[PDB]
RNA sequence: GUACGUGAAAUUGCUGAAAGGGAAGCAUUGGAAAUCAGUCUUACCUGGGUGAGAUCAGUAGUGCGAGACUAUGCACUCUGAACCUGUGGUAGGUCAGCAUCAGUUUUCGGGGGCGGAAAAAGAAUAAGGGAAGGUGGCUUUCGGAGUGUUUAUAGCCCUUGUUGUAAUACGUCCACUGGGGACUGAGGACUGCGGCUUCGUGCCAAGGAUGCUGACAUAAUGGUUUUCAAUGGCCCGUCUUGAAACACGGACCAAGGAGUCUAGCAUCUAUGCGAGUGUUUGGGUGAUGAAAACCCAUCCGCGAAAUGAAAGUGAAUGCAGGUGGGAACGCCCUUGUGGCGUGCACCAUCGACCGACCCGGAAUGGAAGGGUUUGAGU
RNA sequence: UCUAGUGGGCCAUUUUUGGUAAGCAGAACUGGCGAUGCGGGAUGAACCGAACGUGAGGUUAAGGUGCCGGAAUGUACGCUCA
RNA sequence: GAGAAGCUCAGACGAGUAGGCAGGCGUGGAGGUUUGUGACGAAGCCUUGGGCGUGAGCCUGGGUCGAACAGCCUCUAGUG
RNA sequence: ACUAUGGUUGGAGACAACAUGGGAAUCCGGGGUGCUGUAGGCU
């Protein structure tokens, strides 16, 4: 048993005998839908910029 | 499994998202927002084993550093940090990230079953050493492992030393002077990551 | 280059007894498979003890055994005796009990007793067929230290164990190194 | 062929081969030359042709059921048996090429998510502020040489509005996706974990390579020998911290050449017997033939009792004692690194008994009571 | 439990003592050679790296990339004529 | 079944003087065994041939040779 | 100040800088000039 061992990382076989969520898995989401506003502050800005 | 592994990667998401939020937050207010400081630490042997000291020899041997190149997950105390202080220039240390935990996993992933080193080939030899502690999967030793839980000394001492193989692209001009001078020895902080890809 | 310390590495343990009776091959035969297809820590006592050497396999005595299963708080009333050694005779018991006892080979002496006393005596291959994980059996050894070595071994200073003398008597070390009156004692 | 059984090495002559620019010898790799190995495709079996043959399955009679074998006969040839041919099939080394794979690895891309001053810039656009001049204008003088005011016919710098959730770069991640190169093919019916399924001993990249082709077969691949080229290689043994040493021994070869035997002792192991153990000092079968093997009695050696210089004395209060750990076994709890009961061996420890010593000690005796002690004892 | 060999040491870092000094003598810690091959310092018992079964592939340490010699007569900013 | 002194699966490791241990190679002689080899050629010796073993060594082809010699289990030593 | 660890760091050296850690003394200034247990006497 085991006479060879498979990179799950390339043996996608592998990668589904272990990690049955990885059928399921997403990546990638997007989750930039919003307005994407400008939190940077006037305090914020004028301590780094300073000298 | 599955639905341990999902809540796993749910979890992960939300505490990355909840990390940048808070540090908008501070930027937006003025004020200053210091983050969890880090449990988890992976540490690397970058000295052979020639020439070395006999206390530092004791906790390499204790940290199981013991062939150059090799790998281990400590949970960071102040007992642990004191021991790496001793041991800071024959070996390197980072914070490792989750891409850093699950490949190490994977690959070069082996377990210690009947005092043998074994690949983690099958979540049934997972569950036959670590079943006691609910860890019934890679997933759940890569969870284990990387949030350091309840059953962190038990995963970390099943799972045996990742036995790396030299980076690709080599080490920088001079390997055995501090990282802060310009070396490869002592804390390295994020760049343990870097190191373990070219590593790995 | 891998760092590791080599301490215990070899183990100091009989796989094989250095006998060569074919009978005891055959009785090691019957008790390896014995230990390793039943899960009684008996079978494999009993399989180390046939490795073991003539000194690590001390002699017992009938009134020995007649001692040990007759306590008070024992309850050895029926149980068979077992020893992986040789069962001697005890002239200074002037009766014998009736006792079950099971070892390697008994004094022609002894075996009479017990038989004329009305027990029995047993083989090991016997006792494996009667008792095959050793049930209700009262496993016994010979006292190891009690051979003439064990008197002179850790000799030393104030350590009041017996020399190596050519002779027993006066003359023979009991002088300066011994006594007060003579430099020191010991 | 008497310089005589066979006839090694050192050393030497001839012949043959090879190499050689102030050493040679050696190791790795390959080239050249010389030499050796394959009988491959044999063998079981079968397709096809003919010949011939005392002939086979199921049976019948000759140990009571089932089964095996031998023998006697039936069954008389689409079947079973011997026998010959075809350059009969699967043909079989060696060398390659290409695909689909598995493991390891190197190298070149493409797409997307997230993060930061939800980058900094920047472009086009509206409202501003400033001084260096582009000097546009002014001015020595028709050709310059300089002015002295803030965009004139140029243009810079600094603020906020939007388009705008701007892009780009960087960092990080994708169980997102494309190619190129190299090495490896270990295991040898099946079982396992997975995925796809028409739900089947189905299919798959899923517990380790298969498939399709071709060329040679006095070629190729290997093995050996000589030599050449590249790289490396100091003369062995010895004493020594340290030897290549300008430290010692060694010109060469053959033969010989150095931890043995005995009287003891100690540890360990094996064998036999075992509170016993040892027949060989000796005697007999014994003459035949008996340096052997076999048998036999009384002493004795060691052990079974120690202690003291000695005269002497001389080991059970108890289950041959108690305590702790402790093998094995038995009984339960429920899974425990679990409790209960005895408890071999061994160690540590508290005692008891014997001898010696120190006591009191109620002519000879030291019986009871003791002790901070002492013994190679029970 | 029994027994072998050893009972001349030496080098390097650091802390020192005696000495004018010494490739000198004597102490302490650690790592080494002795008994340690291999890559590097042109060479070397101790220095750097690294501790060795027989091989294939990949990547490195110390060290290097003009030729000898495997690897940029590479990139950016300066100094130097001996 | 696989010399149970056997078969099978898996993991880790491998420098070495003085020195220790174990398993093996080789030589002379002795007991047992091999319808053992041999004048149709034993032992020995030479070899610009072959094979096996990491190794001590072993087997074999060719030439010379002429009288004895070997395998296995034990015993033994003036054994490399 | 000093010091553990490190470099094929600088310097001819003495020494110094740097990196991962530990960390004084003294001076000066501020504050203060006894607390407490047991037993018993006290306009």
């Amino acid at each position: 048993a085991h006479v060879q061992k498979k990179n799950p990382l390339k043996n996608k076989a592998v990668l589904a005998r272990l990690n049955p969520y990885a059928k399921a898995y997403k990546a990638n989401v997007k989750l930039n839908t919003g307005k994407t506003p400008k939190a940077a502050g006037e305090k914020f800005l004028t301590v780094l910029h300073e000298n | 499994i599955a639905k341990r592994a999902e809540s796993y990667d749910a979890e992960y998401r939300k505490a990355e998202r909840e990390q940048i939020e808070l540090g908008r937050k501070a930027r937006a207010e003025g004020n200053y927002y210091v983050p969890d400081e880090t449990k988890l630490v992976f540490v690397i042997r970058i000295r052979g084993i020639n020439n070395i000291p006999p206390k530092a020899r004791k906790i390499m041997q204790l940290l199981r550093l013991i062939q150059i190149n090799n790998g281990v997950f400590v949970k960071f105390n102040k007992a642990t940090k004191e021991m790496l202080q001793v041991v800071e220039p024959y070996v390197t240390y980072g914070i490792p990230n989750l891409k850093t935990v699950r490949e190490l996993l994977y690959k070069r992933g082996f377990g210690k079953v009947n005092k043998q080193r074994i690949a983690l080939s099958d979540n049934a030899i997972i569950e036959a050493a670590l079943g006691k502690y609910s860890i019934l999967s890679i997933e759940d030793l890569i969870h284990e492992i990387y949030t350091v839980g309840p059953n962190f000394k038990q995963a970390a001492n099943f799972i045996w030393p990742f036995q790396l193989s030299s980076p690709l692209g080599g080490w920088r001009d001079r390997k055995f002077k501090h990282f802060i001078e310009g070396g490869d020895a002592g804390k390295r902080d994020e760049h343990i990551n870097s190191l373990v890809r070219k590593m790995l | 280059g891998i760092d590791i310390e080599r301490h215990h590495v070899r183990k100091s343990q009989r796989s094989k007894p250095a006998s060569e009776n074919v009978y005891l091959k055959l009785l090691v035969k019957l008790y390896r498979f014995l230990a390793r297809r039943t899960d009684s820590r008996f079978n494999k006592a009993i399989l180390k003890r046939l490795f073991q050497s003539k000194t690590n396999r001390p002699p017992i005595s009938i009134s020995k055994i007649a001692a040990l299963t007759s306590r008070k708080s024992a309850s050895l009333e029926g149980k068979t005796t077992v020893i992986v050694g040789t069962v001697t005779d005890d002239e200074r018991l002037l009766t014998v009990p009736k006792l079950s006892v099971a070892a390697l080979r008994f004094t022609k002496s002894a075996r009479a007793r017990i038989l004329k006393a009305g027990g029995e005596v047993l083989t090991l291959d016997q006792l494996a067929l009667r008792a095959p994980t050793g049930s209700n059996t009262v496993l016994l050894r010979g006292k190891k230290h009690a051979r003439e070595a064990y008197r002179h071994f850790g000799f030393g200073p104030h350590k009041h164990k017996a020399p190596y003398v050519r002779s027993e008597g006066r003359k023979f070390e009991r002088a300066r190194g011994r006594r007060k009156s003579r430099a020191f004692k010991v």
